[PDB]
């Protein structure tokens, strides 16, 4: 039962936390933004493991 | 039979890829786990079950 975290309507800077924990399996298979700031998009569909 | 999960180098048209050490991912000399690094080569299962 994934969260829906509607990443929206905001920039989606995410990449600050990256040095908040050790990310291990950092898998990103279409996009590897180190930094994440300027494109506006509908749906995200992100979910919580 | 693996394959080039990660490298070093970008890819251009009529070039092969050589090196197979660790992908370092993070400014620090990434060797290994800790960072987003992993060894770049990923066994296929290449079963007749399949
Ligand atoms: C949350 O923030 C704390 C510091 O307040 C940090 O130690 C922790 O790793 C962070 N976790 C994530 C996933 O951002």
């Amino acid at each position: 039962a994934w969260n829906r975290t509607r990443i929206s309507n905001c920039v989606a800077d995410y990449s600050v936390l990256y040095n908040f924990a050790p990310f291990f399996a950092f898998k990103c298979y279409g996009v590897s933004p180190t930094k994440l700031n300027d494109l506006c998009f509908t749906n995200v569909y992100a979910d919580s493991f | 039979y693996w394959y080039r999960l990660f490298r070093k180098s970008k890819l251009k048209p009529f070039e092969r890829d050589i090196s197979t050490e660790i992908y370092q991912a993070g400014n620090k000399p990434c060797k290994g786990k800790g960072p987003n690094c992993y060894f770049p080569l990923q066994s296929y299962g290449f079963r007749p079950t399949y």
